[PDB]
């Protein structure tokens, strides 16, 4: 009984991790189309450390993901709380715009927003990318937090109001910890959405704010060298060490 | 007059729970509310506090209109029935929540919290989560959380139900001492009638939102005003009487369960009315009647006993076919025939002890 | 009341600025005419909608809906038991496994698909392994078939079903389950009558978040299963970037959104 | 000043650009794009953004002269214009190299895996129509290449601009569908290294790179012809720094720079003074660098007005059979 | 012997909660469990049910081992304290859940559910969700949900705490009628002691996981065995006594609070011992003494009088400095005599009515 459950969980983990090991191994092959092993080499890493035009793409993408995810989770959490508890004139109008965003073919957005920014005078670059990375990634956090909020126990809210609790403090202390997993899920989902975007950013960016996925997609002409595998291994190692530090230090 | 409720009316989904209600609460008063299990008692407490509002009427506190002021702006506190307890905090944070939100300086947060915890005999459970405690402990934590502050109006709704008798006496004395020393007004909701009668100085009985009787805890027992407030406070046995002759200005002759006798009536009466005579179980005396002849006393047969502690409840059936509910003290070590079953029995009452109603 | 007012005003203003105004331009464009060197001209026509009556567009819409529903159901079936099993493990381990599930998803999707194609191909590692140990005499061909499209969609869109489900499962109230077990219940009947009615919001949220994005993934499907079947994404992309008929693309997008909204009732 | 470069990601090697900065104070800020259509749309819409040097295709070097989006290149001060093969110089899509300068060229042809299929069994385009090749052909996913295959099989020109001829091409392509196994969306060499497909369309440079990794993929020149393509250098007609761009072109026209570029990526180069310096076996490989008469009497993908819509609509209809 | 518990031991988070236990529950029995709010009664009730398996020990039901047989296979039913009530089901569905889960025929579901609801007086609340009800109505639904399956063993955890007096009497009568008619075994845990004595056959008092005394509802109140069982079951006064000399057996001379008197002791006693003499408040007689000379009685002054319904509590302090308790009927009101205040009076018992402990 325990054995079957473990087999299921390890089967899914294998399904999600067995290509990553292949990429890590092929980061050391000598073939530029890794389908077979042709020797052990470290040429690709030395090439990467000297490229000085792909590293900046990684840094820009990381900063974009962090800032976009933080503001998106904050605004989405406040939106979900507002829809569930607060009372104002029109909620259906607010709800419908999120659905329209979730159904935009991702090509029409990159043109409508581009025309809008030129009309408004916003310079293309950091700010234009952020204002488009927050707009989407919003329905996902709104939906998650609204799903978590439903079924809430109003006895706690009533007791907190009875003891004296302004909206800010009751929100924070009573609702934020009791709905924390939804917030964390929203943060990670927003982070992973702000790294695979290639269509909106290619239009709403400017001459110098190049990001990493654009480079990978444009390498399709000359073939994708194991350089990007070397970059992916480094980023994976950083992600793993960050959490093995966070868990061990405090919790 | 600390709190005044005038014309307050409340309906839930189109049905009435409080049609009309006029009530006044003063300073330094212990007021208890009693009712027939579902009339309305938590609705009134929530209306007084900042919870659900009122359809029509007026609420006044310190001669100020507060009917449209929310919670977190009224100086009242409440103890719930479902133990509204924060599940992600220790006992200490639960108790200190109220102190923290009124910007209490950080020096005296701990001594006051530990004082309250010592009051409820839970000083050793400071760092334990609510899901690691039991019912009485959770209830005591709720009491402590409500009484840490210094509110002028404290509403308690079944705050002493999950404790044992010996500990309930200590908590009654604790609350009484707090009220005497400080000056907090109390609104106490309970169903244990003896605790209500011992502990308080006004008792209000309700029935479907109607105030049926309001008075000091002695008129509730000694002098009932309707027939409902007489058969609700305790055990009572009702006798039907027909007035015969007006003897004196305080004495009337009446035929009651078929025997002519003398009763005390203090209102206008005319031969031809049907009156209710009310007596208590502990006011009736019983005597053995071996002789066949019977005079000046009801005849009956004792059927069973109960032995409910210090008292021996006794049921005696009359030839008419009605119970009487006779009560006494159980003296087991006394051998002078304390108990005997299946015998003819006589019951009498001392005059000027009954209660007369129309 | 000031805090609520500020929150509501901010939420409405952001949405109006960044969602309403572009959509008004889209609607205005959908009723206009194609012109070179301007992308649009000032002539009011209804032909950009009456050209949607050919069977091609309805057929591609049906095919897209079919693939999306299959991927959604497969993710549900493969993900609900995963969340249920993980909800039983000790409290210290849970967040670590939650994060280890998502750390593979923090790499570029194209590289991940390249890894999968290396894995499952005819001359891939799986076939060589299953050949040198015996069994599988001729290579097993799985690529460039409709099944590979489903495998890729699941490989891309699994967490979007897991996390909303885990959030809903974690909050389940223990005394209700204990009472059910004590009243003579069983595992199947507890699942049917209690857990699902109390977890339905998570299922609905996950299904929306796996289905609606699935209609925009036309690049993973193209890689993993050829281009032998069309999808709506390719139609709009060629209408915008290859034929350069912007009003017609706007009309197709608006009709797609209206149909998808009405389908959900 | 500074220079803006709009190109593919790794088309000009890194480190090679460092010597341009060491020799001359100009520093290059590099911006990249996914496809030519995105380049056209982004350049046309965002007029405020100014680029300094862009690399279009044979189709899009045309369509950008008639609509002013491109500028004349002053050939007087390109001192290395001699080091370039005259066969690629003058073509009908740029009349006198007034608006473009060739950078990288190539061809499309039949590629055969010699391990499983005999290279000499197939010799022309029409042999892909034989019923024995069912479910084992790879085709490129762009309308003009497939329609050019069909038109050269029939005997017409690539830019026919006559609807009757396109109809015959569509009818002929409808018969090829039972043979197609996939339409390729990424690098042509990628589907062949996994063994999915053993015969079909390929680029010659991709075949060379694939052979250099252990897969014997031979390329056979179809008798009907080969479909040619090339990329060019041009100036985007709204540029703050024109001298920097026109010096960068001169730097890229050097012999050693061209030899490095042709070494780091296998695609043929148009410099004649640079292919001599290459390896003896690379320059003499007949498929990579074909003989002169085939190149000069060749077909180049020029621009046909208002008929590209017909090609794309037909490519849409043909897939959804 | 329907249920036998042998050697049950359970520890929570490394601390002992139930150290050791040996219990036997028979057929057709009413067993009540009393303890001091933290002793471990509900953990015992959970151990009986399938929930909360044991760390070590053994349980038999008839002659078969259930110690590792899970729930869903034991034929016991429980009435919880927190009212474990499904919020997405109506009252009707809550009641009929159990009936449906054992594959009952569809014809008999409705009459059985309606009979169960008529027993609890909630016939009109059939189609209302739980959150629209009050505490008492929710508890009545909780009782009805467990009753309607007709189980052999029924466990109740404070199932009559949220009601008023008159309805509580009706539910007590109803449960007793069910037990007499069908034959169910009841394990009922409650804190109201009068109800515990009036309706039970065996009473088990516990402290810190120990079974301190098991006996009939009379042996608890008349002859306690320990000093803890004497200070937990009611009000009591304890005096210190020293034996002087032993008279003819069943009679011993002793000095208690400075007065030499007789006490009835039925075991071996040697001179010099210190014994506890316990008396109940109702077994003392208080008599006025106007004359200065005092003989045959302890002398003291009354300090306050309390009006608890139907009685009159009074506390008297001796010259020693100790407060003792005296009780008598107060509905002796409307008398001539029988009202007084701070004076000098003597306390005397009736002989052979005491309880003596080592
Ligand atoms: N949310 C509600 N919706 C509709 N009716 C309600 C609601 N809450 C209570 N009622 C009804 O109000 C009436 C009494 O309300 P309430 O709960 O305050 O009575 P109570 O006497 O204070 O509680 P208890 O019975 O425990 O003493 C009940 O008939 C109850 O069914
Ligand atoms: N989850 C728990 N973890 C650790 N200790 C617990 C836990 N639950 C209860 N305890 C301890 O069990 C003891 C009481 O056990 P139990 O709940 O069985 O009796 P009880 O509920 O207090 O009886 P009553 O309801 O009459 O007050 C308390 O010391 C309490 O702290
Ligand atoms: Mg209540
Ligand atoms: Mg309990």
């Amino acid at each position: 009984g325990r054995l079957l459950r473990g087999g299921f969980m390890t089967a899914i983990y294998a399904y999600l991790y067995i290509p990553i090991i292949i990429l890590i191994v092929n980061s050391f092959n000598s073939s530029r189309f890794g389908i077979n092993w042709q020797g052990f080499t470290t040429k690709w890493y030395s090439l990467l450390m000297n490229n000085d035009s792909l590293l900046q793409a990684a840094q820009h993408s990381l900063t974009m993901a962090v800032f976009s995810a933080t503001f998106a989770t904050l605004i989405g959490s406040l939106t979900a709380v507002a829809l569930y508890r607060y009372r104002f004139r029109g909620k259906p109008f607010v709800s419908g715009m999120l659905f329209v965003v979730m159904m935009s073919p991702d090509i029409v957005m990159a043109i409508s927003l581009l025309v809008l920014f030129m009309l408004l005078g916003i310079q293309l670059g950091f700010w234009s990318l952020l204002f488009s990375h927050i707009t989407f990634c919003l329905p996902f956090v709104v939906v998650t937090v609204y799903s978590r909020l439903k079924g809430f126990d109003v006895r706690m809210l009533e007791a907190a109001k009875d003891l004296g609790a302004s909206e800010f403090t009751i929100l924070r202390k009573i609702i934020l910890p009791l709905a924390m997993p939804a917030v964390a899920a929203g943060w990670v989902l927003s982070f992973t959405l702000s790294m695979d975007d290639v269509v909106v950013s290619s239009f709403v960016t400017g001459p110098s704010y190049e990001i990493l996925p654009l480079k990978i997609y444009s390498m399709v002409k000359v073939g994708v060298s194991p350089e990007v595998n070397a970059l992916a291994t480094i980023l994976l190692v950083l992600s793993l060490v960050m959490v093995i530090a966070s868990q061990l230090i405090a919790r | 007059p600390l709190v005044q409720l005038a014309g307050i009316r409340k309906c839930f989904d189109g049905k009435e729970v409080i049609p009309q209600l006029d009530l006044t609460i003063n300073n330094g008063e212990f007021l208890t509310l009693l009712g027939p299990s579902g009339c309305g008692k938590t609705t009134v407490l929530r209306l007084i506090a900042g919870l659900e509002t009122v359809d029509s009427g007026r609420i006044m506190l310190d001669n100020e209109d507060i009917t449209h002021v929310p919670a977190e702006n009224r100086y009242v506190n409440t103890v719930f029935q479902s133990y509204a307890l924060f599940p992600h905090m220790t006992v200490f944070e639960n108790v200190a929540f109220g102190l923290r939100m009124q910007k209490t300086p950080a020096a005296e947060i701990t001594p006051r919290v530990m004082e309250a915890l010592r009051m409820v005999q839970l000083e050793t459970f400071a760092q334990r989560k609510p899901h690691q405690l039991s019912g009485g402990q959770q209830q005591r934590v709720a009491i402590a959380r409500a009484v840490v502050n210094k509110p002028r109006l404290l509403l308690l709704d079944q705050s002493l139900s999950a404790l044992d008798y010996k500990l309930r006496k200590q908590m009654q004395n604790e609350l009484k001492a707090l009220q005497r020393k400080l000056g907090i007004t109390f609104v106490f909701v309970t169903h244990d009638q003896e605790e209500a009668l011992t502990m308080s100085d006004r008792i209000v009985v309700m029935r479907d939102g109607r105030i049926e009787q309001d008075g000091t805890p002695r008129e509730i027992y000694e002098e009932p005003k309707n027939l409902f407030v007489a058969g609700f406070i305790g055990e009572i046995n009702m006798f039907n009487a027909t007035v015969i002759e007006r003897l004196d200005e305080q004495r009337v002759r009446a035929n009651v369960e078929g025997r002519e006798c003398n009763i005390y009536v203090n209102f206008a009466v005319e031969p031809g009315q049907k009156l209710h005579v009310l007596l208590r179980p502990e006011d009736l005396r019983v005597e053995e009647i071996n002789d066949d002849n019977h005079a000046e006393g009801l005849i009956g047969y004792v059927r069973e006993r109960n032995y409910k502690g210090m008292t021996l409840e006794s049921v005696v059936e009359l030839e008419n076919g009605k119970m009487v509910m006779v009560s006494e003290f159980f003296n087991e070590d006394d051998p002078d025939f304390d108990h005997s079953l299946d015998q003819k029995m006589a019951i009498n009452w001392v005059e000027s002890w009954e209660v007369v109603l129309a | 009341t000031s805090f609520q007012n500020v929150v509501i005003v901010t939420i409405v203003g952001w949405l109006v600025l960044f969602v309403f105004l572009p959509n008004l331009m889209i609607i205005g464009t959908s009723f206009l005419t194609r012109d070179d060197a301007s992308f649009v001209k000032m002539v009011f026509t209804l032909d950009n909608y009456t050209r949607l009556l050919d069977p091609l567009y309805f057929e591609v819409l049906l095919h897209s809906l079919n693939m999306a529903l299959i991927a959604t159901l497969a993710c549900l079936v493969l993900g609900y038991p995963f969340a249920w099993f993980l909800a039983k493990l000790p409290h210290k381990v849970r967040p670590l496994l939650l994060f280890l599930l998502i750390v593979p998803f923090w790499t570029n999707s194209l590289i991940r698909i390249y890894g999968l194609k290396i894995f499952l191909s005819t001359k891939g590692y799986l076939n060589e392994f299953l050949l040198w140990l015996g069994v599988i005499d001729t290579p097993i061909r799985i690529m460039f078939t409709p099944s590979a499209v489903i495998i890729g969609l699941v490989y891309i869109l699994l967490p979007f079903m897991v996390m909303p489900l885990y959030s809903s499962i974690e909050k389940l109230d223990k005394p209700l389950l204990e009472a059910a077990r004590d009243l003579g219940a069983s595992k199947l009947q507890t699942f049917i009558r209690i857990i699902i009615p109390l977890t339905m919001p998570g299922i609905i949220a996950g299904c929306l978040l796996v289905m609606l994005p699935a209609m925009g993934l036309f690049y993973v499907s193209d890689l993993m299963g050829g281009a032998k079947n069309l999808l709506i994404g390719n139609v709009i992309k060629v209408q915008f970037l290859n034929i350069r008929d912007w009003p017609f693309g706007a009309a197709t997008s608006i009709t797609l959104t209206i149909v998808m909204g009405l389908m959900l009732l | 000043n500074t220079l803006y470069f709009y190109n593919w990601t790794e088309y000009v090697p890194p480190g090679l650009l460092e010597q341009f900065t060491k020799e001359t104070g100009i520093k290059v800020i590099y911006s990249t794009y996914e496809s030519n259509e995105t380049m056209y749309a982004k350049l046309k819409t965002y007029k405020d953004g100014a680029y300094d040097l862009v690399v279009p295709s044979t189709y899009y070097v045309d369509k950008m002269r008639k609509e002013g989006m491109i500028q004349k290149i002053d050939k007087s001060k390109l001192t290395n214009f001699s080091n370039l093969d005259p066969d690629m110089l003058n073509k009908p899509f740029d009349p006198n190299n007034d608006y473009s300068i060739p950078y990288i060229w190539g061809a499309t042809a039949i590629g055969v895996n010699g391990d499983a299929v005999d290279p000499k069994s197939v010799t022309s385009w029409a042999d892909l129509w034989k019923p024995e090749y069912k479910g084992s052909l790879l085709l490129t996913d762009d309308a003009r290449e497939v329609f050019q295959m069909a038109l050269r099989k029939l005997g017409y020109s690539g830019n026919t601009t006559d609807p009757k001829e396109i109809e015959a091409a569509y009818n002929e392509l409808k018969k090829l569908m039972p043979n197609v196994a996939a339409f390729n969306s990424d690098n042509p060499a990628n589907p062949y290294m996994e063994g999915e497909v053993n015969l079909g369309m390929i680029w010659n440079g991709s075949a060379f790179v694939a052979r250099q990794a252990g897969t014997p993929i031979d390329v056979v020149w179809p008798k009907e012809g080969g479909i040619f393509w090339m990329d060019s250098l041009a100036i985007p007609a709204n540029a703050k720094n024109k001298e920097g761009a026109l010096k960068l072109i001169n730097f890229l026209l050097r012999p050693d720079v061209a030899k490095q570029v042709a070494e780091t990526i296998g695609y043929p180069t148009p410099n004649l003074a640079a292919r001599k310096l290459l390896s003896p076996e690379v320059a003499n490989d007949k498929t990579l660098y074909p003989d002169a008469e085939t190149i000069k009497n060749g077909e180049w993908q020029n621009d046909v007005g208002a008929a590209s819509s017909i090609y794309e609509e037909y490519y849409q209809k043909l897939k959804a059979g």
